[PDB]
């Protein structure tokens, strides 16, 4: 019977589908603006023996 | 005096006006060809001129 | 017929308590307007309303008052014990500067 | 009229547009207008009435003495200097009245005035091909002539299109005659451009052919050439009439509609070289332009005016011919901004 | 920050796929979810902004700008829902349509870090404003006010779009962050001084500035409920906001342009408090008090100090809920009466009490109580003033008096006195009424406990 | 022609008010026959003697009114001793309004034409001094 | 503007006649050969600006 | 909260300089490009503003039946 | 004005010369990309409600048409802009190496020596 309920109600995952591919390519755009990761004098650190980046 | 006389003068209405008045006096032609083939005549005279004299 | 044009007349407007007496002044489906009622009043009131107001209460010091604060107090107590004054009419160093060299 | 026989002049018309196009040689450009226009005299005459033949003789006259004018010029040029090639133009005064000339054909101010009476003494289709297809020719010479081109001339020319489009846009309730007005203004946008920047001529005149495409489009699809006859679409079809409404704001050029797209850019050019008066002026006149394009707006989509009686039976009717690049001409009329730095592909 | 655009633009679709009998109910809920989201953007650091790409950025006087105008769209819908039920579900759907559109427009507007594409955005808000107006306005002037609401704006923001590709000409880049560390001062010729009225007339107009103002009251009172929200609490902001943000680079030539606009903030200020006390139809009071209100705004701004930006933040969020309400109170008697004359309908505390005190709180607000946030604004503004010159004290006192004694004129002549015999329709206040008034009242009075989130980045 | 500009433009502000004067009226006097030019073409007057008359009275009131924009303003500049104001060139411009309005015989038109004017011409006499160009040469 | 359909294509539609000093009939000369033939070869490939000067 | 919705201040501080260092990069590409721009229009001694002249191979370098050409 | 007409070597007609080969593609997944074949669902779209016939569900095959030669023209209309973009940095670089007395690099002053006037708000 959930293809009526379905077929009635599928409008309501478009706004929090919307919201989870904003975040999705909001880390996309992190991702492109690392050229001084690591990299400024107040914050430049020694990376921990495990760690590879210090944010992403 | 101010808001719904004279701010409405000065502005838009002066504006509203002016448009009107040279939309009136640009668009009314008879539509006669020998009226503005003479002005095309005055218009070469002038282009010869004004402007392709001083070079 | 000393008329101008045919139209309609112009309609006396409903009242929604006539068909609904407790009708909410949704809709007037009184099901979708007890609905539309509840939405509204679970989603203004109890998420957005109280559980953001918690939310921003709680917000983290990021405009670091507290740091500031226990900052000046270290630079207090050192400038006080070593007899310095408290501040300085220069944030910058003047030998950092090289002034012009002639004024005349 | 035969279609074969209409098919014949279209491509000849198309043809002598062409011959302008490609020559390299300053009497293959005159044939090439020559042959556009001897082509073109028929097509504007399709409908038989005395509106028609008309306009045909306003045309024929303006467009003859244009070409007269460009032959002289062409004439004077190869007596100082023994060149036919499509150049700098070694003259002045064979300059001077080779962009008379050109302007002339263009119907830029103060030769503007055939526009409006062509254009509403010939029908739809016809006018569509009058304010798409035949601008292409002159602007091409001009494109190629620029660097010498007078920009005082030119410049006071492209103000007065704009200035008089607007000014004479705003007193009409023919739609052939506001589509010819504002044809005037888009062209002294066009032209005030081209002494700086000929790919900011051709984006300019790209964008307003698509424009002016959709608007003659939409036109025709509801048989309306009145704003009353326009006023009755939306008891009729109202999706057309709200298409046509974003397609006004659009010729406005209101952000952040493509029509915007243009004049931006232009005005970015002037102001790349001096030139801060004259942008400024131009965009405050443009205002009169979106003026009775929003009064048209209001008159055909945001109101409803009454109707009659026998459009009932319309409502039992369908569209018979459909236009194919409607949808995809309105769609480029309306949203490509975004798609903006696309222009460098232009030069 | 795309996560909260996206969502917007899932409101279009949503919409426009929902069923006839729900759109209303989808509409508002998925709103105040994303206004739920917007409320994580007040996290904000002390020494630079948050941006979040080549393309948006976040500041602490944008955030809770972004957070009225998410509030203020659910609440729109359920004020709108009430007068279009007559009308078709496809015009309905493009009323809510529009109303998402603006939303979008608004909150790239107010996050864009390029001067173009905030110009870009800032006149495209422009569309979806007159459509609302001249579609759905009720009276014949609304086409008359929807072209005075568009040419006043056009005719102040085409020079602006000059000034700024001129400026890219001579700087190389319209970015906020380069023009404000890379920024130089402003000679004193008359060339900079074009260059500032173009920078600056376009937000003067919005604002509206005394003189330049003639549009507001046409265009807030021909408007649609949702429309006259729209218009007071955020679209009206768009002028304080980029004019805090343009004056970075018109410095130290301010010091002596502002002189005309300074006086005719305060005297127009006085004017209309003045014109408020002589109105026969009560939006064009609650337009004329907005007009007031701005005029404080704008002194704050020109006058360019610490205390007077963080007034001015605070006036223009606390003045943004205070008139959508009364724009919201006054729409309520309208809607039962059908005429906005307020001497019309009187002695409605007799008939509807819980109105009335919600009519009592938007006044007492209007008038800034203390400690509302209106009162720290204007205070702020005011001391600032104060340093600026002694005098002013005299005008701003002026204007705190004529402000209450408007603002209760209106309370006594809707509430108080006997009700009109002849009225016989007046129903009772529906749950929806009673909860658009307080969705806008609760907040304010939060806010009053938490003032910081409203001061800006000073 | 230009010829005509350069000759008034030639002499300075505050010098030799009388050739100014006669400058600026040769070039008024030049506008209005142009206009008069456009307006018999476009408007035909019915009459050789009514053309006549128009073409008079137009290229008068151009006259008038550059020959009292161009003493007034050179006045103003010599008596102020102040060259490079746009406050004379201001106040001829609003003179050269009022001789309009006079001309027509209208109130609202001599306010109109002396606020207008006179803005104008200040504006003009800005951009003599900032090096503001109408006509740019193209650069890039 | 111009779209050189003659030199993508090789075609030369009416190249042979703009200038005086191309292959005339009977080999018969322009009373200009030399003078236009050396101005044409000081100006090939070095552009109008330059040209001008 | 600071753990489940935020990030620390190193990423936002960095990606601000990254975000600094390519609008500058492009501000001076911008005046670079309207230099040289002015420059290649003045002097036509480069790649751009390129107008035609009259090719050289369109001359006929035969005998033309006067020796004097 | 012309730039980019008479520059050497430039071949009339070709749309993509073969030196544009050595630019690295747009990604399938490009933005750009992605709104011109929005560009085409609309005008879809807009076709079935121009033709009176259900807006979304009327024409799949025409639909999927539209959005196909939306972004088939869409690819190769980013690749010239790409190419052509380049082509001006290629020779503005060059341009900037050739004439090195019009591209001065001037001494770098700290702002510890730079006097710059202070001008008080109050
Ligand atoms: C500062 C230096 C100089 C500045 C120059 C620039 C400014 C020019 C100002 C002139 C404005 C003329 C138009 C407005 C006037 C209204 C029309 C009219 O005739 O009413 C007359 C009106 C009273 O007459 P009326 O009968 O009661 O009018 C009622 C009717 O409704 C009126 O009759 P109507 O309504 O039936 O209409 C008659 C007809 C009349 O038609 C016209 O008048 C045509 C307008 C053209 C005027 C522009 C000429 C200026 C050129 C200057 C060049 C250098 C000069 C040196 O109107 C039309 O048909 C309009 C159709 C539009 C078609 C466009 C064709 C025009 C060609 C384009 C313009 C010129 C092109 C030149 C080159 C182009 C090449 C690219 O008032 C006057 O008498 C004024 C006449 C002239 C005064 C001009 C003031 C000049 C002051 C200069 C002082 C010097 C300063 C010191 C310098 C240092
Ligand atoms: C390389 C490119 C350049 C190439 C171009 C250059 C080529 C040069 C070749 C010239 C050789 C001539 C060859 C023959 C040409 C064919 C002419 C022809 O067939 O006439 C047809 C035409 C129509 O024939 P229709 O229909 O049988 O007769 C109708 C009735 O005549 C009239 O019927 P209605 O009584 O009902 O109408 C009233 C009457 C009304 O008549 C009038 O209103 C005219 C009175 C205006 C007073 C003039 C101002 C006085 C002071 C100004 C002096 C300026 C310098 C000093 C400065 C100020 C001093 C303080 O007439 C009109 O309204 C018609 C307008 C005609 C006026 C003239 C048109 C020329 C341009 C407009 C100028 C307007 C004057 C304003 C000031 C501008 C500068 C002068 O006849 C005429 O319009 C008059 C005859 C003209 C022939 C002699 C002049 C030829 C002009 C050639 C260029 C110079
Ligand atoms: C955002 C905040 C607000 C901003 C905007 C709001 C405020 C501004 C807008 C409101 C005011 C602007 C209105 C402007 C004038 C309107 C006239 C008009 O519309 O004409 C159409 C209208 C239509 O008439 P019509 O169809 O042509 O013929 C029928 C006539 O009505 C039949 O006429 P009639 O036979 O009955 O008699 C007419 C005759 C005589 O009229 C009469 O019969 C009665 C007498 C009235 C004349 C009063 C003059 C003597 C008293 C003035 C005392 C000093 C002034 C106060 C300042 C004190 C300084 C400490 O008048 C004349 O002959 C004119 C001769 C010129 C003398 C007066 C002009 C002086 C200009 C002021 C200079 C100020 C310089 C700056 C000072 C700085 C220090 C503060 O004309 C009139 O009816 C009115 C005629 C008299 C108006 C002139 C009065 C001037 C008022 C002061 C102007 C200040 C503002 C402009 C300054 C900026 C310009 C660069
Ligand atoms: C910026 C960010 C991005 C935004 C993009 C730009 C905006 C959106 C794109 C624009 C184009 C798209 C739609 C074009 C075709 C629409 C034409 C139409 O008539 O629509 C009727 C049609 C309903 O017709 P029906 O279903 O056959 O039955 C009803 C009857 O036909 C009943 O029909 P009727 O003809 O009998 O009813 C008469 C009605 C018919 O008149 C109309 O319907 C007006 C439609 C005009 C089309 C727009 C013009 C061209 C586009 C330019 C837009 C400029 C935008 C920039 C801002 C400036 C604003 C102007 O006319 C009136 O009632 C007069 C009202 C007067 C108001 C004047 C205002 C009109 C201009 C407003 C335009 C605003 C934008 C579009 C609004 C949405 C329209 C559906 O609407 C739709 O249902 C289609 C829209 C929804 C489909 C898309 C959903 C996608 C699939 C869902 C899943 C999402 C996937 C997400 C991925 C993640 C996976 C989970
Ligand atoms: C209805 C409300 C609309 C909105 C209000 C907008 C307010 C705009 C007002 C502009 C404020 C000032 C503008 C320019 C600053 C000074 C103006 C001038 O009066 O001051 C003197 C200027 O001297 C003289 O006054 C010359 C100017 C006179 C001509 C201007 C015309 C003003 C007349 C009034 C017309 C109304 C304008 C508004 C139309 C609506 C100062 O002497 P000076 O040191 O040398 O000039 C400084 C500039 N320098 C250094 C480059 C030289
Ligand atoms: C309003 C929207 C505008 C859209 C306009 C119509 C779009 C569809 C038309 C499709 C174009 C077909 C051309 C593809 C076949 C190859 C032809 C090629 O050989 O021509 C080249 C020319 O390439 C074309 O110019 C490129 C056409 C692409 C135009 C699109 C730019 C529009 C501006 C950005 C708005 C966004 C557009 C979105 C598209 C849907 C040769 O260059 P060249 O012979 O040396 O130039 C001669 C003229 N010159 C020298 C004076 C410059
Ligand atoms: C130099 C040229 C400058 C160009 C400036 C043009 C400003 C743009 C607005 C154009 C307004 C045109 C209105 C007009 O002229 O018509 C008068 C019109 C007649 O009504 P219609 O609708 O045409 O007739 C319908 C019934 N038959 O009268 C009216 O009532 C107009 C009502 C709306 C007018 C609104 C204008 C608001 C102007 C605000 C200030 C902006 C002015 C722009 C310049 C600012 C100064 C730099
Ligand atoms: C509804 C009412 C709204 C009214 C708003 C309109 C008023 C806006 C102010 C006028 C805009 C003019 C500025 C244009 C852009 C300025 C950019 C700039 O800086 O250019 C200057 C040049 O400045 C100018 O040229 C501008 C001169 C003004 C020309 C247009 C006049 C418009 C009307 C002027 C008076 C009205 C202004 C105030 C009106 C207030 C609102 C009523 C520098 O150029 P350069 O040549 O390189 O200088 C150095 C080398 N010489
Ligand atoms: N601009 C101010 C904003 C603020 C106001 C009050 C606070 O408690 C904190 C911050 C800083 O400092």
């Amino acid at each position: 019977n959930v293809l009526q309920i379905v077929r009635d109600h599928w409008v309501h995952i478009l706004v929090p589908v919307g919201f989870v591919f904003g975040c999705y390519l909001d880390r996309r755009s992190d991702e492109k603006l690392t050229a001084f990761r690591n990299k400024s004098l107040l914050f430049k650190r020694e990376l921990r023996p495990n760690e590879e980046v210090t944010w992403k | 005096l101010l808001d719904l006389i004279w701010l409405e003068t000065i502005l838009p209405k002066t504006t509203s006006f002016i448009q009107m008045k040279m939309s009136i006096m640009v668009s009314n032609q008879k539509g006669l060809i020998k009226l503005y083939f003479l002005s095309f005549l005055i218009t070469i005279m002038i282009s010869m001129t004004l402007f392709n004299y001083h070079e | 017929p000393t008329i101008r044009l045919q139209e309609d007349p112009d309609p006396e407007d409903e009242n929604l308590y006539e068909k609904n007496p407790d009708s909410h002044g949704y809709d007037k489906d009184p099901i979708v307007d007890l609905w539309n009622m509840r939405v509204v009043f679970f989603f203004g009131f109890s998420i957005v309303l109280v559980l953001g107001s918690t939310f921003v209460a709680y917000l983290p010091d990021y405009r670091m008052q507290e740091w500031a604060r226990r900052e000046a107090e270290r630079l207090v107590k050192y400038r006080e014990a070593n007899g310095l004054p408290l501040m300085e009419s220069n944030c910058f160093d003047p030998n950092k500067i090289q002034l012009p060299e002639d004024e005349d | 009229m035969n279609p074969i026989i209409y098919t014949t002049l279209i491509m000849t018309v198309m043809s002598g547009t062409m011959l302008v196009m490609i020559s390299s040689h300053w009497l293959l450009i005159w044939i090439g207008f020559e042959m556009n226009l001897l082509a073109m005299i028929p097509v504007l005459m399709k409908n038989f009435n005395p509106r028609a033949t008309e306009a045909a003789t306003k045309y024929f006259l303006t467009q003859a003495t244009a070409s007269m004018m460009l032959m002289m010029a062409i004439i004077i040029n190869l007596l100082y200097s023994g060149q036919w090639t499509i150049t700098k133009m070694f003259n002045p005064v064979a300059m001077t009245m080779m962009t008379m000339a050109l302007a002339m054909k263009l119907g830029l101010s103060p030769f503007h005035f055939w526009v409006p009476e062509v254009t509403q003494g010939i029908s739809l289709q016809a006018g569509l091909l009058l304010l798409t297809w035949q601008k292409l020719a002159p602007l091409s010479v001009l494109c190629q002539i620029s660097q010498s081109i007078n920009p005082n001339l030119m410049l006071t020319m492209a103000m007065l299109s704009i200035l008089i489009g607007g000014w004479g846009g705003l007193n009409q309730t023919q739609l052939r005659k506001i589509m010819a007005y504002s044809s005037i203004a888009h062209m002294g946008w066009m032209t005030a451009v081209l002494p700086y920047n000929t790919t900011m001529t051709i984006l300019n005149l790209l964008i307003y052919i698509t424009m002016t495409l959709a608007m003659f489009m939409l036109l025709i699809h509801s048989s309306a050439t009145t704003t009353l006859s326009l006023s009755h679409t939306w008891n009729k079809m109202p999706v057309i009439t709200s298409l046509m409404m974003v397609t006004l704001l659009s010729m406005g050029g209101l952000p952040p509609l493509s029509g915007f797209m243009p004049k931006w850019m232009i005005i970015q050019e002037m102001t790349k070289n001096e030139s801060i008066i004259m942008p400024t002026l131009m965009a405050m006149t443009a205002l009169l332009n979106l003026y009775f394009y929003m009064r048209l707006a209001y008159s055909s989509s945001l109101t409803m005016f009454p109707s009659t009686n026998n459009m009932k039976m319309k409502w039992q009717f369908e569209h018979t011919k459909q236009m194919k690049l409607l949808p995809t001409m309105i769609v480029l009329s309306t949203l490509v901004l975004p798609m903006t730095p696309a222009l460098s592909s232009l030069n | 920050m795309l996560k909260i655009i996206i969502p917007t633009t899932m409101l279009l679709p949503m919409t426009w796929m929902s069923k006839h009998n729900m759109i209303w109910i989808n509409a508002t809920v998925h709103s105040l979810l994303i206004s739920l989201i917007s409320l994580s953007l007040l996290n904000q650091l002390g020494e630079n902004s948050l941006n979040f790409s080549l393309t948006f950025f976040s500041d602490s006087l944008s955030a809770p700008l972004l957070v009225l105008t998410t509030w203020l769209l659910p609440l729109m819908l359920m004020a709108s829902q009430s007068h279009l039920s007559k009308e078709t579900t496809t015009r309905k759907k493009l009323y809510i349509t529009m109303l998402i559109l603006l939303q979008l427009f608004l909150i790239m507007t107010f996050t864009a870090t390029e001067l173009i594409l905030f110009y870009i955005l800032f006149e495209a808000t422009l569309v979806p404003t007159l459509i609302i107006i001249t579609r759905w306005g009720n009276q014949t002037e609304r086409l008359n006010a929807g072209l005075y609401f568009l040419f006043y704006t056009l005719a102040g923001s085409l020079p602006l779009l000059v000034a700024l590709v001129y400026i890219q000409n001579t700087t190389g880049s319209l970015n906020f962050l380069i023009i404000h560390y890379w920024s130089h001062p402003l000679s004193n010729s008359w060339s900079n001084i074009f260059m500032w009225l173009a920078c600056i007339m376009a937000f003067m107009v919005k604002m509206p500035l005394y003189g330049l103002h003639l549009w507001l009251p046409k265009a807030h009172v021909e408007a649609p409920i949702a429309g006259s929200m729209v218009l007071a609490a955020v679209l009206l902001k768009l002028g304080g906001y980029g004019m805090m943000r343009i004056t970075t680079i018109l410095n130290p030539l301010t010091n002596y342009m502002a002189y005309p606009f300074l006086m005719l903030s305060m005297w127009g200020m006085i004017m209309t408090s003045s014109i408020c006390l002589r109105q026969t139809d009560l939006k064009s009071l609650i337009a004329y008090s907005s007009v007031s209100h701005m005029a404080l705004v704008i002194v704050a701004i020109m006058i360019q100090t610490p205390w007077s930006f963080m007034g001015a933040t605070a006036l223009m969020i606390a003045h943004g809920l205070t008139s959508s309400m009364l724009f919201c109170l006054a729409n309520t008697n309208y809607e039962r009466v059908h005429s906005r004359t307020m001497i019309l309908a009187r002695g409605l505390q007799t008939l509807l009490p819980l109105m009335a005190t919600w009519w009592l709180v938007a006044s007492l607000t209007n008038l800034a109580l203390p400690p509302s946030i209106n009162l720290i604004g204007e205070l702020f503004i005011i001391t600032a003033s104060f340093s600026w010159s002694n005098i002013t004290i005299i005008l701003m006192g002026m204007n705190m008096m004529i402000t209450a004694l408007y603002s209760l004129y209106m309370l006594i002549t809707t509430q108080r006195g006997k009700y009109t015999h002849h009225i016989n329709n007046i129903k009772p206040s529906f749950t929806r009424e009673n909860a658009l008034m307080a969705l806008h009242i609760l907040p304010l009075l939060l806010l009053t406990l938490n003032p910081k989130m409203i001061l800006g980045p000073l | 022609a230009k010829t005509l500009l350069h000759k008034y433009s030639d002499i300075p502000e505050g010098t030799e008010c009388h050739r100014k004067a006669y400058a600026s009226t040769s070039i008024g006097g030049a506008t209005g026959l142009i206009v008069s030019a456009y307006s018999i073409a476009l408007k035909p007057p019915a009459s050789f003697l009514e053309g006549v008359a128009r073409t008079g009275r137009y290229t008068f009131t151009s006259a008038a009114i550059g020959a009292i924009f161009g003493l007034t303003s050179c006045i103003s500049a010599q008596v102020r001793e102040k060259p490079d104001d746009p406050l004379n060139y201001f106040i001829g411009g609003c003179a050269g309004g009022l001789t309009l309005g006079a001309r027509t015989r209208s109130y609202g038109i001599g306010a109109a034409a002396c606020a207008y004017m006179g803005l104008t011409a200040a504006l003009v006499k800005m951009g003599q001094l900032e090096g503001w160009q109408v006509f740019a040469e193209p650069k890039v | 503007p111009f779209f050189d359909v003659q030199k993508r294509l090789g075609l030369d539609l009416d190249r042979w006649m703009t200038i005086q000093s191309a292959e005339q009939p009977h080999k018969i000369p322009g009373r200009c050969h030399a003078f236009e033939k050396e101005w044409i070869e000081c100006a090939h490939g070095i552009g109008g600006i330059r040209a001008e000067k | 909260i600071a753990r489940t919705f935020y990030d620390g201040p190193e990423k936002n501080y960095e990606k601000t300089m990254a975000i600094l260092q390519i609008e500058a990069e492009k501000a001076e590409l911008r005046l670079k490009e309207l230099e040289v721009r002015r420059l290649m229009r003045a002097r036509g001694d480069g790649p751009w503003y390129q107008y035609p002249t009259i090719d050289k191979a369109l001359i006929d370098h035969s005998p033309k039946t006067t020796p004097d050409n | 004005m012309t730039m980019m007409s008479g520059r050497p070597g430039r071949v009339p007609l070709q749309f993509l010369p073969n030196e544009a080969r050595s630019l690295p593609p747009p990604k399938l997944t490009d933005p750009r990309l992605v709104y011109m074949g929005f560009l085409g669902y609309c005008s879809g779209l807009i076709d079935n409600a121009i033709r009176r016939r259900p807006v979304v569900s009327a024409g799949l095959h025409r639909q999927l048409l539209y959005v196909t030669s939306f972004v088939f023209f869409g690819y190769y209309l980013l690749k010239r802009q790409d190419y052509m973009y380049a082509l001006r940095d290629h020779d503005m670089f060059a341009y900037v190496k050739s004439h090195p007395e019009d591209f001065p690099e001037k001494d770098k002053k700290t702002y510890g020596e730079i006097l710059e006037e202070f001008h008080p708000v109050r």
